[PDB]
RNA sequence: GAUAGAAAUUUUUAUCCUGACGCUAUAGAGAUAGUACCGUAAGGGAAAGAUGAAAGAAUAAAAGUAAAAAAAAGCAAAGAUUACCCCUUCUACCUUUUGCAUAAUGGUUUAACCAGAAAAAAUCUAACAAAGAGAACUUUAGCUAGAUACCCCGAAACCA
């Protein structure tokens, strides 16, 4: 895969924002996709169970869990349900937060 | 990094001796033995089912079968011969130029869209190429040369506004194949055949400057194209004055599959050598 | 249910003999080796079964279509018959229909 | 087990060995090649490609010979290439 | 123990016996020859001029191509009768 | 002479002495030296039958070499 | 120094470079190892997966048993349906019967062959290596030039370095292995000597110590790292590609 | 249904499903309403409307139909001009 | 209807490198053999070996019995007891049925044999992800892989 062309202007027309020159000090990190996209996806089970998966996370995910659920709680009035997989390096959350989590990981610049 | 690492200093060797697959990976099979799952083994009692013969799937027990009461209809009728065109949104296109998969600099036809893995064509399945849609219409900032098999008005518009040139070109099943996975066609080691002309019904679509059809009269190109701007309300750029002009101008023969090559040729990729016929009948054949 | 009276000589097996030490050696050959040869070619076996898998019906119908005309008369016969039986049984029987 | 060679080829390698090996080569050659006998009983369609009337597309079309048995007496006279159907 | 020699795919041109009875007929075809040129073809010692159609093949391809695929001008004229008849 | 009998075996035919020519001989003429069409089937089977016995003779002897070499660690 | 870019948030690893000529030359040097190969998150899950996939996918079991169709004879009802006053049977080759057929059992040559997907096997070698390193039992070497063809030297070397019982020695190619290595090791059970084209998970776990040559590591690091950055193949990779061999 | 073919080993499809139905990509199966060409004069205009319709098949029928139908009719399709392409996706479905 | 089912057009690298998550005397070939034996015939068709270097050295565990015949009462046991019974308390077991102690079926007993196979869709675990698959395909979170599934015996007939 081509390393994507450095531009003068960010974000780009299609909305692509590069991760920063430094990385934050938060005790966890998110590898961008092999496409340099933020590894947040949506997935369903049994057709009715809606889920949101954060991927490729290196560090204490527990912290990431804290921060994510604390970001989402004002939105739903209540903590959203969470499943942490420590060996997978993966986070899972009930409902579709795809759009908002995309933004929230553009915030911290992962 | 992964503090898990430092937990492995503590523990005994990882070897074959100690291995557990991920819990819930193997959902264990059961076997009709024992008090629970033996004795009729979940096959029920007597009747048909216990003997394993219950009738075929569409069957209602002789009442006229659901799927068979309903009258036939033209539906999937001639489904094999109905042309398909794989869609390409403008949003996806902007995307692909943005991450520099397909670069706008050199010309863009299907092949390039393919190699960036931005689109997938299965010609055997009656796919006659990529077609264009307007999804990122407002999003679209890129100046590009695009050649597709079909496009929609709004799409043509959104490329014009930015100053690129869109051409509607056709490919037959065979030539289209050659187009999409070209390297394996070369390794086939057969000459590079003539391009077909589009079928009769399709003819009017490709003869219109309306679509900027590759077989259309260039005399109407500047006309209908400028028309596009008055309808959609923008100032039409002067392409002839641009630096990238000579690439945007670049066309194919209606007989040419690729850029820079010609019917009749043969590629030897071992010797990195092109081969052209010096025989006359051949040249009359492939150049016609 | 009468069971063996005398202990057998304990079979001693070196797991360090050649074949076991060298197990699975070239497995990654395509990957590590800039793929030219596929893991398939590490499969030494019956002509029709190399780098392939299937249930009984598929196996059989395969052996037929590949080596069929090189088979003996009788085996061949039994093969066509096994085929028929299987046709009938997979299609036409089951609980699950 | 299997045979080293398929049995359809047993009648040919039957010929490669033994006395057939000293046979005149021209003979064996006129024997090898089987030209397809003239259509007599079945009537052929001309083209390789023929349009489907129902479906409306060009269709690859091939011609299958019809089996014709010859009683032994057929070989005694001249039947002009035909026989029993 | 030292391991076996790694299995290698021989990169040389490879030609079966044309006269061996057991050898498959799919490896004895013209196309296989063409393919073999494509692979190496310098070293494969394939006659280059053979990678193009014969005079027979040529005139037949010609015959069928002019048969089922008319002229652009001719197709436009095929369409004018239709459009005007429907008008 | 080498001849081929009705059973599809190829046999060595020991000759005999007769006071008269063979085409004038009853008993000789009603002997058939040749194979008929159907016999061709059995011929194959014979081969096959025979072909197995060799096949599994070999496979036995090979076995007898493993056993010995694991019973007697020479060298 | 590593021949390949590390991701910005991740520092490389370093391993002693040991050499093989003296017993007593332990750390002859220092090597930076790539974090994305030798520091990867350890997953025994995939170790397991691929370890099995190694075991099985080669497996063809030839075990045939004969169905009531394939047994010798008994093409007939042994006695009549009615009046005998014993249990009714078809052929004496009914599976019920003594010398008769086998109901289900094994069938024929039977293969288990399946392809673990690409990037999986890849990440498996990755993990295996990471683990051999993190459990401290990986030893990088330069050279591999051996002082002599006496195998006792080698065994005693492993003895002086507390290398544990078994060892897998990895070299770059089949042709380039020096003659003393080949000599001394080919007469050894526990030690093994292999081109890095045949590095494999099963063997990695089968030997209590892994030993890697420097050209070998520079090679591996690359060949594996290729795969997080790679497209989905269009056609087989053995074919011509723009960048690719 | 033929769950395993003879020559290919594959799973065959019923054709008489296909001639009278249509599968969207959502999984909704579409059909004619029976008897619509049948005894028209005898029928009220209302009925005639109700018949000339295209209608949807309940879950049972759909699943059934899928079983008699291979992968190839379940694939995604972009036809030029397609009257039904407008329809293939599900919108606003909250379950 | 049940089902049947193509081709054009594409793909395929050498030999070398043999074995065995095959059986172990009811298994494994029918086979110690097409032998005995059974059929007028075509045809059917068995069962069985075991000490040790040397015979140019003479475990006591299946049913069944014996050592030891039985003592008012009754699904045979159980609760028990100082004590075997004596006391008290419980309608064999399977299949099959609305319902069986049933006087409905099956079985002398022991041993060895003797019957649930499939991956469309689905879930579960995982890789990578607007993509994924070691070619061909599928995609509006998806593709890919893995793991999860559908028995045994029997007619009268029928055709050659
Ligand atoms: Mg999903
Ligand atoms: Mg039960
Ligand atoms: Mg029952
Ligand atoms: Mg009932
Ligand atoms: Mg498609
Ligand atoms: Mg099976
Ligand atoms: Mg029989
Ligand atoms: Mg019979
Ligand atoms: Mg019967
Ligand atoms: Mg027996
Ligand atoms: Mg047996
Ligand atoms: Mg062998
Ligand atoms: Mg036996
Ligand atoms: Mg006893
Ligand atoms: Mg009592
Ligand atoms: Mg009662
Ligand atoms: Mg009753
Ligand atoms: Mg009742
Ligand atoms: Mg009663
Ligand atoms: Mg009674
Ligand atoms: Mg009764
Ligand atoms: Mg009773
Ligand atoms: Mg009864
Ligand atoms: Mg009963
Ligand atoms: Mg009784
Ligand atoms: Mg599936
Ligand atoms: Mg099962």
């Amino acid at each position: 895969i081509p390393r994507p062309p450095k531009h003068e202007h960010y974000p780009t027309p299609s909305g692509w924002q590069p991760p920063r020159d430094p990385a934050p000090s938060l005790p966890y990190f998110v590898r961008r996709s092999r496409m340099h996209n933020i590894p947040v996806y949506r997935d369903i089970t049994h057709g009715n169970r809606q889920m949101t998966v954060i991927r490729k996370v290196e560090g204490d995910i527990w912290a990431l869990q804290k921060d994510v659920e604390d970001f989402l709680s004002p939105l739903l009035g209540k903590t959203p349900v969470t499943q942490v997989n420590e060996v997978t390096g993966t986070l899972r959350v009930k409902g579709y937060f795809d759009q908002q989590l995309k933004a929230w990981l553009l915030e911290k610049g992962f | 990094g992964p503090r898990a690492l430092d937990l492995l200093r503590a523990l005994p060797r990882v070897s074959l001796a100690n291995l557990k697959p991920n819990p819930g990976s193997r959902k264990p099979e059961r076997r009709p033995r024992g008090r629970r799952r033996g004795r009729k083994c979940g096959r029920g009692h007597k009747g048909e089912r216990q003997r394993g013969t219950r009738p075929r799937l569409g069957f209602e027990g002789g009442q006229t079968p659901f799927y068979l009461r309903i009258p036939k209809y033209g539906f999937n009728e001639g489904h094999s011969f109905r042309h398909q065109y794989q869609p390409l949104s403008l949003n996806r296109l902007q995307y692909l130029i943005d991450l520099g998969r397909v670069d706008p600099t050199q010309p863009i036809d299907l092949t390039q869209l393919v190699n960036g893995r931005g689109v997938t064509i299965q010609p055997s399945k009656r796919d006659y190429g990529v077609q264009l849609v307007e999804e990122g219409a407002d999003t679209f900032k890129a100046k590009v040369n695009i050649e597709v098999q079909m496009a929609s008005e709004l799409a043509i518009a959104a490329i014009e506004k930015n100053g690129g040139v869109v051409t509607t070109a056709f490919y037959d099943p065979r030539s289209l194949e050659i187009l999409c996975k070209p390297v394996p066609f070369f390794l086939r080691g057969q000459p590079i055949p003539k391009r077909m002309l589009p079928p009769e019904a399709l003819v009017p679509y490709y003869t219109d400057a309306k679509n900027r059809g590759y077989l259309a009269d260039p005399a109407r190109f500047p006309e209908a194209r400028l028309e596009l701007a008055r309808k959609y309300g923008y100032v039409l750029p002067d392409i002839t004055k641009d630096e990238l002009f000579k690439m945007l101008s670049t066309r194919k023969d209606p007989r040419q599959i690729f850029f820079g090559l010609a019917p009749g040729w043969v590629v030897n990729m071992a010797d990195k050598k092109i081969l052209k016929p010096t025989d006359e009948n051949l040249l009359k054949y492939y150049s016609s | 249910f009468h069971v063996r009276v005398t202990l057998p000589p304990r079979k001693v097996v070196d797991r360090w003999n050649e074949k076991r030490a060298m197990f699975g050696v070239y497995d990654n050959i395509g990957i590590l080796g800039n793929f030219e040869k596929h893991p398939k070619e590490l499969i030494k076996g019956p002509i029709w079964l190399r780098g392939w898998k299937g249930n009984e019906l598929q196996r059989c119908i395969r052996k037929k279509r590949m080596v069929g005309n090189r088979m003996f008369i009788d085996d061949l016969h039994n093969l066509n018959k096994r085929i028929s039986y299987l046709y009938k049984h997979f299609n036409r029987h089951g609980k699950y229909r | 087990p299997l045979h080293k060679v398929p049995v359809g080829l047993w009648k040919q390698l039957r010929l490669w060995e033994g006395i057939y090996s000293r046979l005149p080569r021209h003979y064996l050659r006129s024997l090898e090649e089987a030209r397809t006998p003239t259509p007599v009983h079945y009537r052929p369609h001309g083209a390789k490609f023929k349009i489907n009337p129902k479906n409306w597309q060009r269709e690859r079309v091939e011609d299958v010979p019809i089996p014709v048995h010859y009683p032994p007496e057929s070989q005694l006279g001249l039947w002009g290439g035909e026989g029993w159907v | 123990y030292r391991a076996r020699p790694p299995p290698r795919r021989s990169q040389e041109p490879r030609w079966p016996d044309p006269d061996d009875p057991l050898t498959p007929r799919w490896q004895l075809s013209p196309r296989y020859a063409a393919k073999q040129f494509a692979r190496h073809g310098a070293a494969s010692g394939v006659a280059a001029g053979s990678l193009w159609p014969s005079q027979e093949q040529l005139r037949e391809l010609e015959a069928e191509e002019r048969e089922w695929y008319p002229s652009l001008a001719a197709m436009q004229e095929s369409l004018r009768v239709q459009q005007l008849a429907e008008e | 002479a080498w001849r081929r009998d009705i059973f599809g075996r190829i046999i060595w035919h020991k000759f005999k002495q007769w006071p008269i020519p063979w085409y004038l001989n009853k008993k000789y003429n009603r002997k058939r030296f040749f194979a008929m069409p159907y016999v061709e089937r059995f011929v194959r089977m014979r081969i096959e039958k025979q072909a197995r016995i060799k096949a599994r003779k070999r496979s036995l002897e090979r076995k007898k070499e493993k056993f010995l070499q694991e019973k007697f660690p020479h060298l | 120094k590593c021949e390949l870019p590390v991701p910005a948030h991740r520092r490389p690893v370093q391993a002693w470079i040991e050499s093989l000529r003296g017993y007593e030359q332990e750390r002859v040097g220092l090597t930076e190892l790539h974090p994305d190969v030798f520091s990867t998150a350890p997953r025994l899950d995939i170790l397991h997966q691929v370890a099995i996939w190694q075991k099985n996918f080669k497996r063809i079991s030839y075990a045939k048993t004969k169905t009531r169709a394939e047994v010798r004879g008994g093409g007939r009802k042994p006695w009549v349906q009615k009046g005998s006053g014993r249990a009714r049977h078809g052929s004496i080759r009914s599976p019920i019967w003594r010398g008769g057929g086998v109901a289900h059992g094994p069938r024929g040559p039977t293969s288990y062959y399946y392809m673990l997907p690409m990037k999986v096997r890849v990440q498996g070698l990755k993990v295996a290596l990471t683990v051999k390193l993190a459990q401290d039992d990986l030893h990088i070497v330069d050279s591999l030039e051996l002082p002599t063809a006496d195998p006792q030297y080698l065994i005693e070397l492993a003895r002086y370095r507390r290398w544990g019982d078994s060892v897998l020695l990895v070299d770059l190619e089949h042709e380039d292995m020096p003659q003393n290595v080949v000599a001394a090791t080919s007469g050894l059970k526990t030690f093994n000597l292999v081109p890095a084209v045949g590095l494999n998970v099963h063997s990695m776990l089968k030997h209590q110590t892994l030993v890697l040559t420097l050209p070998t590591v520079a090679f591996l690091e690359e060949k594996l790292l290729w795969h997080n950055s790679r497209y989905t193949p269009l056609y087989p990779f053995r074919l011509p590609y723009c960048d690719f061999p | 249904v033929t769950y395993f073919s003879s020559r290919k080993g594959k799973r065959k499809t019923v054709k008489a499903v296909i001639y009278r139905f249509l599968r969207l990509h959502s999984g909704l199966w579409l059909r004619r309403k029976a008897g619509y060409k049948k005894k028209l004069w005898k029928k009220t205009a209302a009925r005639k409307r109700r018949l000339r319709e295209f209608v949807f098949c309940n879950k049972t029928q759909s699943k059934l139909l899928d079983k008699m139908t291979t992968s190839f009719w379940k694939r995604r399709n972009w036809y030029a001009d397609d009257p039904y392409q407008k329809y293939q996706d599900r919108t606003n479905l909250k379950v």
